[PDB]
Formats: C-alpha cells, sequence, structure tokens
RNA sequence: UAUUCCUCAAUGACCGAUAGCGUACAAGUACCGUGAGGGAAAGGUGAAAAGAACCCUAUGACGGGAGUGCAAUAGAGAACCUGAGAUCCGAUGCGAACAAUCAGUCGAAGGAGUAGUCAAGCGCACUCACUCUAACGGCGUACCUUUUGCAUGAUGGGUCAGCGAGGAAAUGGGAAGAGCGGCUUAAGCCAUUAGGUGUAGGCGCUUUCCAAAGGUGGAAUCUUCUAGUUCUUCCUAUUUGACC
RNA sequence: CCGUUCUCGUUUGUACAGACAGACUUUUGGGGUGCUAAGAUCCAAAGUCGAGAGGGAAACAGCCCAGAUCGUACGCUAAGGU
RNA sequence: CCUUGCAAGCUGCUUUUCCAAGUGUCAGUAGCGGAACGUUCUGUCAAUCGGAGAAGGUUUUUGGUGACAAGACCUGGAGAU
C-alpha cells in the first residue's frame, strides 16, 4: 500500500478516491493553462482537455487523481515559473479509460540472404481527463452584461 | 478423470517428437538446401562414407596377421565365488556330484554351452568343503583350492 | 504471411500491384520496411521541428537557440523543447518571459 | 467511462457445456465471474448457451458497439484478463491514435500571429 | 585510416582537418591527460588491506 | 563537449579505491582490450565498475586509458554530489507581464 | 472409499439375466487392483489399431505410368526447357514422386507390456463399478428381445460388453448380432480396445477364472 | 511349391474429374507418321421437362414482360448446381494538361459522404466521431540465384488458377521414454466383431593377453558392492532409382 | 607466485554439421616479386566486410564513430559539424 | 531467456512451479537445437451442430508474438467434426 503510493508518487500522480455520482467536477473552459509531468513525458493542458499518457499501475476508472509535478503555471496576466516544480500547484484529473493501441508491424528482412521476420506489437495507454488547475490566480466568473 | 480410461484423454509421458520436413519455408530453419550447403558432392547426394580423397587408406595401408582355426573349442567360465554363492543359497547340493548339468539347471552357465566349462579361481576364498566337480578344464589355483579344502 | 492479408495491405495501390500475388508481395515488404525505418526516423524529424520553431521565437528578442536553452538549463528550468516549442507558438508572452529569464541566466559572449 | 458516464453495458458470455473448447470459460464463470459481477453493480452480465460452437465473449457499448473475443481453448486466467479489457474501454474503434493530447483551445493568451505587438 | 588519395578508381576522399577536427581531438588529449594524472598520482604504492 | 561532466572538481592524490567507466565503443578495438575490459567487468558503454588501489588493475588502466575515464573516490563524490546539488530545488520565480 | 493400486482383493455380488442374488467372488489383487497407467493404455491402443490398419494404397512410378521413353524434342535450338519424358513427376498425368506403396504398418511390442494393460483396463473397470459378473449367461431362447429388455433394465449404460469363457453359446450368439450397442466375445479375445470402447463390462466366472489363470501363468521361454 | 489370359464373394486411416487405368463420357478412338510406332480432350438444369403458350421490338429472340417451378442468371442443345482470380466495358466521390524517378512510407491544407450520446430547457457539443480521396514537405536505386562483391548494363520470371521435389523397407551408430530383472522371439499353429501361443535363435552373465597352441586372484575390509535386454519416437549411415 | 572477472567461455565421451573460390585498409615506415606501377600477386601482425543495419565521408561492401528484442511528438552524447 | 532470493509440493529433500528484484542477456549467412499454426483422412462418433440454414464465396469487425483464429451481414442450398 505505501509502496505504491510512494512509487506513484515518484512517478507523478496520487490517487484521491473514486467518483461519486453526486459530484459535479466537469466546469466549463477557464483560461489558464498548467504543464505537468508524468513520467518522462511532458504535456501543457487546460481544464477540458484530455492526455493520453502510459499504463499507470495503481490507479482504475473513475479515480481522482492529483498531479504533483507541475512544472510552470500561466494565465493571461502573469506567470510562475518552478525551478523545477511547483510545489503550492496542483492539478487535478480523473482516469478514464485503460486501452491496447492498433497493432503495428515489425518487419526486418535482409535482401538476398534468405531472412524475414514478421511481429506485431500492441502498446497499453492510460486515458486522463483534466478538470481543475489551481495555484494562479483565476480570473472571477464573469457574466459581463 | 475418476480411474476414467476414456479415448479421448490418453496421452503419453512426454509430447511426442515430430519429424523435421527439410526443404519448407525460411521460418522453419531447413528451407533451401535443407541442411546441404551449396554444391558440391556431399550436396548433390553421391558420396560413400568411408572413403579418404584418393589417398592410400588405413585399411590397405595395414598389414594382414595370422590365420584363422576352425577347430578352436569354446569353453564358459565359471569362478568358484559364483558357485559358493549357491552353495550358500541352498540352491546347489554341496553333498552330491557337481557336473555341467547342475550348473546348466541352477544357472551358472549360460543359456548356450558349447564346448563344456572351465572352472576359474574368482572367488576361491569362499570355498570351506569339500567338493567334487566333474568339468571340462580347471586352472591350477581353482584344483590347488579345492584339493586344499579336500575336494577333487 | 497470408494471401488476403497481403491484399488488404496493398489496398490502394496504383497498377497491377493490387491483384496479382506476385508484384503484391514485393510492394507490400518495401512498405513494411519503410514503415519500421519511419518509426525510428519520426523522431529526429519531430525535433528538429521542436527546434526550428524554438529559435525562430526567440531570435524575435534577439537571443539564439543556443544561448536560450542553456539559459534554462542553468536555472534549473526542465521544460522540454515540445513544450517549449508549444509556448512559443501558442503563448507568446510566457515565452518572452523565459527568454528575459534566460538571457538574464545565461548572455553568452557578443 | 466517459465524463463520469460507464460505457460497456451488457456482458454476453457464450459458452458451451459439452465441447472441450469451453473448459477454460467454463471454470472461469465458477471462479471469477462472481466476484466481477460483485465488484461491478452497473454492468449487467448474460449467460447463453450454444451447444457445438466455440466459446466467445461480447461486449456491448453505450455508442451502438459489438466487440467480440474468441475464448476458446484458452486459461481462466486470460478469459478474465481479456474480460477485464472489455471493461476498461470506452468502445471507441481500433485505428491508430493521431494525437496523444486532445484540446479544443490551444492558446490562452493568443496563437502568435504576424500583427503581435510586446 | 586510409591514406590512398591518388591511385585507383575506388575514391577514398580526403578528410580535412578543420577546426571542429581539431577541438575534438584536443578534447581527447585532455581526456587521457587526466587519466594519466590520475594514475601517476596513485601509482605512489598499493592500497593495503586484501 | 561530454569530458564536461567528467572533468575534475577536487585535487587529484592517492586514494584507496578507483571508479572506471567506459566511454568508447567496443568495435574496431583489439580483441585484446576487449578482453582486458571484460575481465574488469565492463561490457556496455557508459557502464562504471569500483575497484581497489593496487598496480593489478592500474595495469590494466593503464593498457586501456584511452577509452576509460578512470576516477577517485573524492572525485567520484563530488561529482555525484555536484549533480544533486544542481538538480536541488529552488523557490519558483512569477513574473508579471500584463498589457498586451 | 478405497484407494487404487495397492494390490488387493476385491470382493464382488454374482448375479445373472434375471436379477437374482447369486452370491460372491473374491477377484485377484494382481489382476483387478493394478496402478492405472494411461500411457501403457495409449501404448497397446496404438499397437492394436496399427496392426489393424490395412495398407493397400498404391500410385504409380514412371516405370509404371504409360508413356514413351523417347526425348520429347531436341536438348537444344528449340527455346523451351529441357525434359527427358513427358511422363515426369510435375507434369499433368506424370508419376508420382514419394508417393505411397503397399505396405504394412504393424509396429511391435512386448508381451508382458500387453498384460500390463489389459490388466489396467480391467482394473479400471472394476474400481469404476461398471463391472458385472454373472453366474452363466444361458438364456431360454434365442429371441433377441430378452437382451433388450435386459438392456432396457439395465442403469446408467450406453453399450455393454459381454465376455464369455469359451466357445459362445448359439443362443447368446443369435439374440445379439443386431443390436450394435450389447457385443460379445470370448475370453481368448479380450483386448484393451474393446474394453475401452464399452462403459459396461460383463464377465462370467469362468471369464474371470480363465483371464486371472492366465495371468498368473508366466510366460514359457 | 510358382503364376493369373480367367470366375465368384468380400475388404480398404486407397483416389475422387489437372486425381484414379492412357480411357467415369462409344478410347487405343480422334489426330501425327511411309512404316514399326506415338497418342489426347471432354462429368453435374430441376424432385419431376412441368424445357418458357401468348404480347412487344429486331431479318431472326438467346432480349423486355407473362406463365411453370422452392428458386429462371436454375433458361441448355455432348451443356444450364456453387460460381474465386487474371482480363474487358460502365456508374458514383475526390485527385488529375508548370511539373520528373522500384510509384511507397511518415506527416498533412482542403474537398466529399454519413452516424450515435444526453443534460438542459427539444440545443449543442461530445464521441482524438467513422469512411473515401491527398495539393504540399521529409525519406526511399525491385525480388531470387550465384558470388570477395550486384540498382546492376550477370541468371530467371507476361499475369492468374490448379499441380510440382527429404520419402519406404531391412540392417548398424546414438538420444529421450517405458516393460521386465536375465531380457526377447523368427517361421509357424489355434481363433478372428479379437487375440493367444511357438526356445530354434540373438544379446548379456563371461575371463580381459594371444597369429595359434596355451594361459587367467575384480573391489572392499567389517550387516559387502559385484550384468543387462526388448520395444516406441526422433537425428544420421549402408544396400536399393534415394530430395527433384 | 599473486590479483581481477563469477562468467565454464577449459579438458573430455557421445551424436549432427558446414566450410577448405575470400576482399579491402593500416606512408613502399614488416617484407619478397614487379618499374619503390596497378582496385597486380605472395607471406607476417591488427581491423572491418563476408555474416552487420544506424550517424559522418556529396553519392559509397572494406575508411571514421558505434553493435538493431519491441513502443513513445522524452533527455545526454560519439564521429562529424553550427 | 538466464541468475539470485522467497513460498509451495516433491522424493529428488532436491527438481518443478508462483512471485519479486536484476546498470544481466536478446544483429546474423552456411549450420545446429527448442517450441508451435494450418491441410486431407481415422478413433472418440448410431455422439454434437444443421430450413432457428452445413460446406464453399464477397465484404467488414474483433484477438494473439506468428503461422492463424473467431463474431455479423449478403450469396449458397445439404452437409460438418
Ligand atoms: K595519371
Ligand atoms: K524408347
Ligand atoms: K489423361
Ligand atoms: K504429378
Ligand atoms: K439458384
Ligand atoms: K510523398
Ligand atoms: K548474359
Ligand atoms: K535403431
Ligand atoms: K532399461
Ligand atoms: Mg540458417
Ligand atoms: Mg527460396
Ligand atoms: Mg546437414
Ligand atoms: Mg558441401
Ligand atoms: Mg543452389
Ligand atoms: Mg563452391
Ligand atoms: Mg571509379
Ligand atoms: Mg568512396
Ligand atoms: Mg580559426
Ligand atoms: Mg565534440
Ligand atoms: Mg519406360
Ligand atoms: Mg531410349
Ligand atoms: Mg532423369
Ligand atoms: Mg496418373
Ligand atoms: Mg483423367
Ligand atoms: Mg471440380
Ligand atoms: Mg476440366
Ligand atoms: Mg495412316
Ligand atoms: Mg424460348
Ligand atoms: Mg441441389
Ligand atoms: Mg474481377
Ligand atoms: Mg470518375
Ligand atoms: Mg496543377
Ligand atoms: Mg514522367
Ligand atoms: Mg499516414
Ligand atoms: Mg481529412
Ligand atoms: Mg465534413
Ligand atoms: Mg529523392
Ligand atoms: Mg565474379
Ligand atoms: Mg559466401
Ligand atoms: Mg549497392
Ligand atoms: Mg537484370
Ligand atoms: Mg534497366
Ligand atoms: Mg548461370
Ligand atoms: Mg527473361
Ligand atoms: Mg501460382
Ligand atoms: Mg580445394
Ligand atoms: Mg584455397
Ligand atoms: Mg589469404
Ligand atoms: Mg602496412
Ligand atoms: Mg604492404
Ligand atoms: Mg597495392
Ligand atoms: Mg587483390
Ligand atoms: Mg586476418
Ligand atoms: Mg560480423
Ligand atoms: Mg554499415
Ligand atoms: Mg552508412
Ligand atoms: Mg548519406
Ligand atoms: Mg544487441
Ligand atoms: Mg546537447
Ligand atoms: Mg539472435
Ligand atoms: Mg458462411
Ligand atoms: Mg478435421
Amino acid at each position: 500500500p505505501a509502496e505504491k503510493v510512494e512509487e506513484a508518487e515518484e512517478i507523478g500522480y496520487k490517487v484521491m478516491g473514486p467518483l461519486k455520482p453526486s459530484e459535479r467536477l466537469f466546469k466549463p473552459y477557464e483560461p489558464v493553462f498548467a504543464i505537468v509531468q508524468i513520467g518522462s513525458h511532458q504535456f501543457k493542458v487546460s481544464n477540458g482537455d484530455s492526455i493520453f499518457t502510459e499504463k499507470l499501475k495503481f490507479c482504475d476508472i473513475n479515480d481522482k487523481l492529483e498531479l504533483t509535478k507541475v512544472l510552470l503555471l500561466g494565465s493571461a496576466s502573469q506567470t510562475i515559473i518552478g525551478r523545477p516544480i511547483l510545489p503550492d500547484a496542483t492539478v487535478h484529473a480523473v482516469v478514464e479509460e485503460h486501452a491496447l493501441d492498433e497493432k503495428v508491424l515489425i518487419f526486418k528482412k535482409k535482401r538476398r540472404k534468405n531472412y524475414r521476420r514478421t511481429r506485431g506489437h500492441r502498446q497499453e495507454l492510460t486515458k486522463l481527463r483534466i478538470t481543475d488547475i489551481q495555484g494562479i490566480e483565476k480570473p472571477e466568473p464573469k457574466i459581463v452584461h | 478423470a475418476y480411474s476414467l480410461l476414456s479415448l479421448n484423454d490418453l496421452r503419453d509421458n512426454v509430447p511426442r517428437k515430430l519429424k523435421t520436413r527439410k526443404g519448407r519455408g525460411i521460418g522453419s530453419g531447413k528451407g533451401k538446401t535443407a541442411g546441404r550447403g551449396h554444391k558440391g558432392q556431399k550436396a548433390r547426394g553421391t558420396m560413400k562414407f568411408g572413403f579418404e580423397g584418393g589417398q592410400t587408406p588405413l585399411r590397405r595401408r595395414l598389414p594382414k596377421r595370422g590365420f584363422k582355426n576352425k577347430f578352436k573349442l569354446h569353453f564358459q567360465p565359471v569362478g568358484l565365488g559364483k558357485i559358493a554363492k549357491l552353495i550358500n543359497a541352498g540352491q546347489i547340493d554341496s553333498h552330491e556330484l557337481i557336473t555341467m548339468k547342475t550348473l546348466k539347471d541352477v544357472g551358472a552357465i549360460g543359456k548356450q554351452i558349447e564346448d563344456g566349462v572351465r572352472l576359474m579361481g574368482r572367488g576361491a576364498d569362499e570355498i570351506k568343503w569339500p567338493l567334487h566337480f566333474e568339468v571340462s578344464r580347471v586352472t591350477v589355483r581353482a584344483k590347488e583350492v579345492v584339493e586344499a579344502a579336500g575336494g577333487s | 504471411m497470408n494471401k488476403k492479408e497481403i491484399f488488404k495491405l496493398a489496398k490502394g495501390f496504383r497498377g497491377r500491384a493490387k491483384n496479382c500475388i506476385r508484384i503484391a508481395r514485393e510492394r507490400v515488404e518495401k512498405a513494411l520496411q519503410y514503415s519500421y525505418r519511419d518509426r525510428r526516423n519520426k523522431k529526429r524529424e519531430m525535433r528538429g521541428l521542436w527546434i526550428e520553431r524554438i529559435n525562430a521565437g526567440s531570435r524575435q528578442h534577439g537571443v539564439n537557440y543556443g544561448n536560450f536553452i542553456h539559459g534554462l538549463m542553468k536555472e534549473n528550468i526542465q521544460l522540454n523543447r515540445k513544450v517549449l516549442s508549444e509556448l512559443s507558438m501558442h503563448e507568446p508572452y510566457s515565452f518572452k518571459a523565459l527568454v528575459d529569464v534566460s538571457r538574464n541566466s545565461f548572455p553568452g559572449n557578443k | 467511462a466517459l465524463r463520469g458516464v460507464w460505457q460497456l453495458q451488457k456482458l454476453v458470455v457464450s459458452y458451451c457445456n459439452w465441447g472441450g473448447s469451453s473448459r477454460g470459460i467454463r471454470a472461469f464463470m465458477e471462479s471469477e465471474l462472481p466476484a466481477l459481477i460483485e465488484k461491478n453493480p452497473q454492468l449487467e452480465v448474460v449467460t447463453e448457451l450454444s451447444r457445438g460452437q466455440h466459446p466467445y465473449l461480447k461486449g456491448i457499448y453505450r455508442n451502438r458497439n459489438e466487440r467480440v473475443v474468441c475464448v476458446k481453448n484458452m486459461d481462466p486466467d486470460q478469459v478474465l484478463l481479456n474480460a477485464t479489457r472489455l471493461r476498461n474501454s470506452l468502445g471507441r474503434k481500433v485505428v491508430k491514435l493521431r494525437t496523444r493530447h486532445v484540446t479544443k483551445h490551444p492558446s490562452v493568451q493568443g496563437t502568435w500571429t504576424t500583427a503581435v505587438k510586446f | 585510416i586510409v591514406k590512398k588519395h591518388d591511385s585507383g578508381g575506388l575514391i577514398w576522399k580526403r578528410i580535412k582537418l578543420t577546426s571542429t577536427r581539431k577541438a575534438n581531438a584536443k578534447t581527447r588529449l585532455r581526456r587521457v591527460w587526466q587519466n594519466e594524472a590520475v594514475l601517476k598520482a596513485c601509482g605512489t604504492s598499493d592500497a593495503a588491506v586484501s | 563537449s561530454g569530458f564536461r561532466a567528467f572533468k575534475a572538481q577536487v585535487p587529484i592524490q592517492w586514494s584507496q579505491s578507483l571508479y572506471i567507466t567506459l566511454v568508447r565503443g567496443l568495435p574496431g578495438t583489439r580483441k585484446l582490450h576487449r578482453r582486458t575490459l571484460e575481465a574488469m567487468g565492463l561490457r556496455r558503454c557508459h557502464r562504471t565498475v569500483l575497484h581497489s588501489n593496487t598496480s593489478s588493475i592500474r595495469g590494466m588502466i593503464q593498457q586501456v586509458k584511452r577509452m576509460v575515464v578512470v576516477e577517485t573516490e573524492e572525485m567520484f563524490k563530488a561529482r555525484k554530489e555536484a549533480e544533486a546539488n544542481h538538480k536541488a530545488l529552488r523557490p519558483p520565480l512569477v513574473v508579471s507581464h500584463s498589457i498586451p | 472409499d478405497r484407494t487404487i493400486g495397492q494390490y488387493q482383493d476385491l470382493v464382488i455380488p454374482v448375479t445373472n439375466f434375471q436379477n437374482e442374488d447369486k452370491g460372491f467372488m473374491v477377484l485377484a489383487g494382481d489382476v483387478f487392483d493394478v496402478p492405472v497407467r494411461k500411457d501403457i493404455i495409449h501404448h497397446v491402443v496404438r499397437w492394436q489399431l496399427a496392426k489393424r490398419q490395412q495398407g493397400t494404397h498404391s500410385t504409380k512410378t514412371i516405370s509404371e505410368v504409360s508413356g514413351t521413353g523417347r526425348k520429347p524434342w531436341n536438348q537444344k535450338g528449340t527455346g523451351r526447357a529441357r525434359h527427358g519424358t513427358l511422363r515426369g513427376p510435375q507434369f499433368r498425368g506424370g508419376c508420382v514422386m514419394h508417393g505411397p506403396r503397399p505396405r504394412s504398418h504393424a509396429i511391435k511390442m512386448n508381451k508382458q507390456v500387453r498384460r500390463l494393460g489389459l490388466k489396467i483396463a480391467l482394473t479400471a473397470r472394476a474400481a469404476e463399478g461398471k463391472l458385472l459378473v454373472f453366474d452363466d449367461l444361458a438364456l431360454p431362447t434365442h429371441k433377441t428381445k430378452n437382451i433388450v429388455n435386459y438392456y432396457n433394465q439395465m442403469e446408467t449404460t450406453k453399450k455393454v460388453l459381454v465376455v464369455e469363457g469359451g466357445p459362445i453359446d448359439e443362443k447368446l450368439k443369435l439374440a445379439t448380432q443386431n443390436l450394435h450397442y450389447v457385443n460379445i466375445l470370448p475370453s481368448i479375445g479380450l483386448n484393451v480396445y474393446s474394453i475401452l470402447l464399452h462403459d459396461t463390462l460383463v464377465m462370467s466366472r469362468d471369464a474371470v477364472n480363465k483371464i486371472v489363470e492366465r495371468m498368473h501363468t508366466p510366460i514359457n521361454r
């Protein structure tokens, strides 16, 4: 348990629990962005986006996640640069799907030497849905009549 | 499967090893020249085993020797140790004459006697009784050991 | 490989290379070799594109790519080239802030 | 599950009680199917008998998609693994992933144009 | 290396001695110089306790 | 350059232990040198082995000195410590651009 | 229950075709209680079927295919591939290269291994509860309704193998020659494949005694 | 005891129309040769012919309707069950007369056609929605064989469909598995809805050097250790045409 | 005689092989023959191709760097370059 | 795949599995070794499927490292394992 918690923290996520049907987490678009690193890949996301990361081994469907490695925060007014990360910034996500991709064909052949091989490969991926970006001063809910 | 012997689940101790069918595709590992290499006489399959290349062979450079005796006699060897073991086993009567028929019936002599029985001196330290033998040949040690115990 | 599986991969081939098995088997294998090689060449092509966009964004304010990326290395800013190029394309003021920070870190010679 | 809505709705398990290719899926039903049903309340599990045919798992999704996995001559662990793969998927078509980051607003401060002043 | 640039039909082009090649060669020399310095400094005696 | 990360930050003195790192490739070399590296325990490029400072190892390193980087205990500790200290965390910067 | 393979004697009730109680018989332990191994059964069955196979298959070689031995054209000059006949192995209407010729498919086995396989089969049929022992196989008539009524009376059965100690009684021969699910055999014809074909084995006292005596008589060599 | 120009009955882990006899069909025919001689091709409507009366357009129905029939592209005159591919002629969408190359692969503006989900107010944005095409950019000198080495201006192939080359017996050298403890039968004999018997023989025990006569103490000291043979599968060798 | 390698890569019984047509490069600064000619030819010591893809040498078997289990629109370097 | 632990059975108390760690290994011609897919026929089979539509053919979707396998529509009209 604590092993999975610490290794998922080294990768860059934290499991916060399943999603209840009463919760309404999918608010509309707000103009802030955050840059999160999950493993080796870095994504520049806003709320409402989706990403396809590598297979995360310690999360299930409809799990709320908190992405603990935020490298940059930005809005229309100011930018917060993490050197290397921001300990105060927080990005909320929801796990959506673990799925295999389309099969690619690995074909090797050496001409006039009587040698060829074929083999397929399917790589698994995890889809995340970004819900919230915290740490930078958001604009107010602006009903500008 | 409670002691079930059906014709639907019979199998052997190990899986059956199948034939190596040469001359099929690339992936079998034994296609396009099978296992024969490129050209020559051993790929056309016209080579006789034991040929040496035109050099005079070892089977013709070495001398012949001797002759064959068509009247050679073959005697089956029995040691004293086996006879003593069968005495202690209670299968050979120690007080009667030990002929060749006794040895053939007990099994100290193999399936085919040819010309008789030769008595050997192996296991001569197990003889403790005066035994009487009737064999075809006997060695010096065996006769000395028997007559030292008092037999003939 | 099957005959029908080759006829599925030769779909869209010009000429008799989509009907005849002798002609379609040669052209499909070349396509598979090209796909295997381009799975490695795509990474170099994309990284070169990122360097071109980062350099084009940075030279607008008078800082070269070679000075800019080493300034961000010196300030322990670990944004990679893909994210930096996306920032240069879509967030010009945050990229200008990063260029100013890198210029204060490593101005270089000249 | 797309935005909290579970996409897999029906899991059909088609087997045969006589043929030898259904031994794995048969033993899967006594062992792993009740645990899967208990941990999946929103999912409907249907059981079908088809004598003299090969067994399969059919998943029916919300976007009117059916995905069939034949599970002949398999082990219960492989059958359970493919049932989990059916549950975890959104039911989208199996084609190449064009992009790994899907967004509708690519910029907050506005995309760089030629008429941008600083 | 190949030093045949004036004969045959097989063209082995002569490699120039440019400043980039000199800059690489100096770095190789610096690495081997540091290796020689480490070995010279540590070759006064043998470390004890086998 | 690549030797920049290996240039020494500590004066070179006598040491009890040596760290040998392989920085050159295998093909195109003598099989005598390849077997010497194999007896040192180096099989792949950018691999590091630890040995004690005796003449039996010094002769091997002197044979293959153009393919490896040899470091003492203090130099290895300084390199690793400086790398970790450079990757240590710092307080963030906040920049307000505004007025487009 | 029991464990099978300890070479213990078994006791069995005896009946007849009229479902009467006629006593008990002790079966020999070294015939009806041997360990059950499947590989020996597999080998004996393979030996039986290979001995049964007839093997009259035949194709023609180039010495038998009707056709002349003349060269079809010149060696050189025509512009076609060189051929020696028009009955080659790749020709249409040619010979069959490496095709079959009539031969026997029989293999060998040891007598004691065949005996061990017979013991294993009888042991399994005794341990399953599918062995029924009769006092006699005598019948009132040769009509087949007697056997049909008895088979309908029997429980949990598809096919029955009946073994008689000596030659078959003529009434028993005539009553069962139209039923494909009841088959008869003498004791001298008892074998592993026909034991395994039918899931129920019905023997008489003389069949049991002759089988046990044959197993207890060692092979004369 | 040997053989089958012949007759009767039975069987097949024998073939199934490029197979099986050269011949499933009027074949030693047609055809080729002066002659001896060589020597093919070609199976199938439908359960039953009920095989399409009649009308229209053509010189003429094999066409378009009508009717029989479960079904009519199931409509034939030594051929109509199913009806693949090379090949030929059309229709719809996109590309295509200022741009070159084993004709693809990795990205990709645009054009064209079509779906579904449901919370909120019956819109609209969600499914990277899905399918076809691809202006433009980067990269890319076929395959086999033989060779030190082939884009090679070295060999071979017009394309498609079907066919086409490591296989059988007996005896040897071994490996894996099993039976028995000495092991195992060959010809034969008695029965076959099927097995059982048969000791002649072979190997081992066994004795080691030797041309032949001749000659022959294994180990261990501490309740003693002291031999193999026969099948099955697979890889190789010899004799046979011996991968073609 | 002693260290390092922890790998048997060593010796040997049994069974199955293939191959016995090699090429180029290291100052003509290891040499013989030739004209101190050859992409000639014959030996000694290394490396590569043979049987080896990837980056540089415009193009390139044999030169320089370096050894391809698979996936990624992640990072650091070699030969060589800006 | 190997190596080392850990846990089970074994008989072998030492050879097989499960799990974890491995800055351990995985280019390949001649050649050698291991493991599998498919075709025709046979036993299981007087058993199972079939006008609730067999074999065969054209599309399309799904699975496996691969030879390949399987779901559905259209055609087809009686066999398949
Ligand atoms: K000149
Ligand atoms: K002739
Ligand atoms: K014919
Ligand atoms: K033929
Ligand atoms: K029809
Ligand atoms: K292109
Ligand atoms: K020519
Ligand atoms: K043999
Ligand atoms: K044995
Ligand atoms: Mg090979
Ligand atoms: Mg070939
Ligand atoms: Mg060979
Ligand atoms: Mg050869
Ligand atoms: Mg050849
Ligand atoms: Mg040759
Ligand atoms: Mg030239
Ligand atoms: Mg050149
Ligand atoms: Mg200069
Ligand atoms: Mg450099
Ligand atoms: Mg002839
Ligand atoms: Mg002639
Ligand atoms: Mg010939
Ligand atoms: Mg024929
Ligand atoms: Mg014919
Ligand atoms: Mg036909
Ligand atoms: Mg025909
Ligand atoms: Mg005439
Ligand atoms: Mg008419
Ligand atoms: Mg019909
Ligand atoms: Mg067509
Ligand atoms: Mg058109
Ligand atoms: Mg144009
Ligand atoms: Mg042109
Ligand atoms: Mg594409
Ligand atoms: Mg498009
Ligand atoms: Mg559109
Ligand atoms: Mg080009
Ligand atoms: Mg030549
Ligand atoms: Mg060669
Ligand atoms: Mg070339
Ligand atoms: Mg050519
Ligand atoms: Mg040409
Ligand atoms: Mg030629
Ligand atoms: Mg030609
Ligand atoms: Mg063909
Ligand atoms: Mg020679
Ligand atoms: Mg030579
Ligand atoms: Mg030479
Ligand atoms: Mg030289
Ligand atoms: Mg020289
Ligand atoms: Mg020269
Ligand atoms: Mg030369
Ligand atoms: Mg050499
Ligand atoms: Mg090599
Ligand atoms: Mg190369
Ligand atoms: Mg290259
Ligand atoms: Mg190039
Ligand atoms: Mg490798
Ligand atoms: Mg760099
Ligand atoms: Mg390999
Ligand atoms: Mg069908
Ligand atoms: Mg079958």
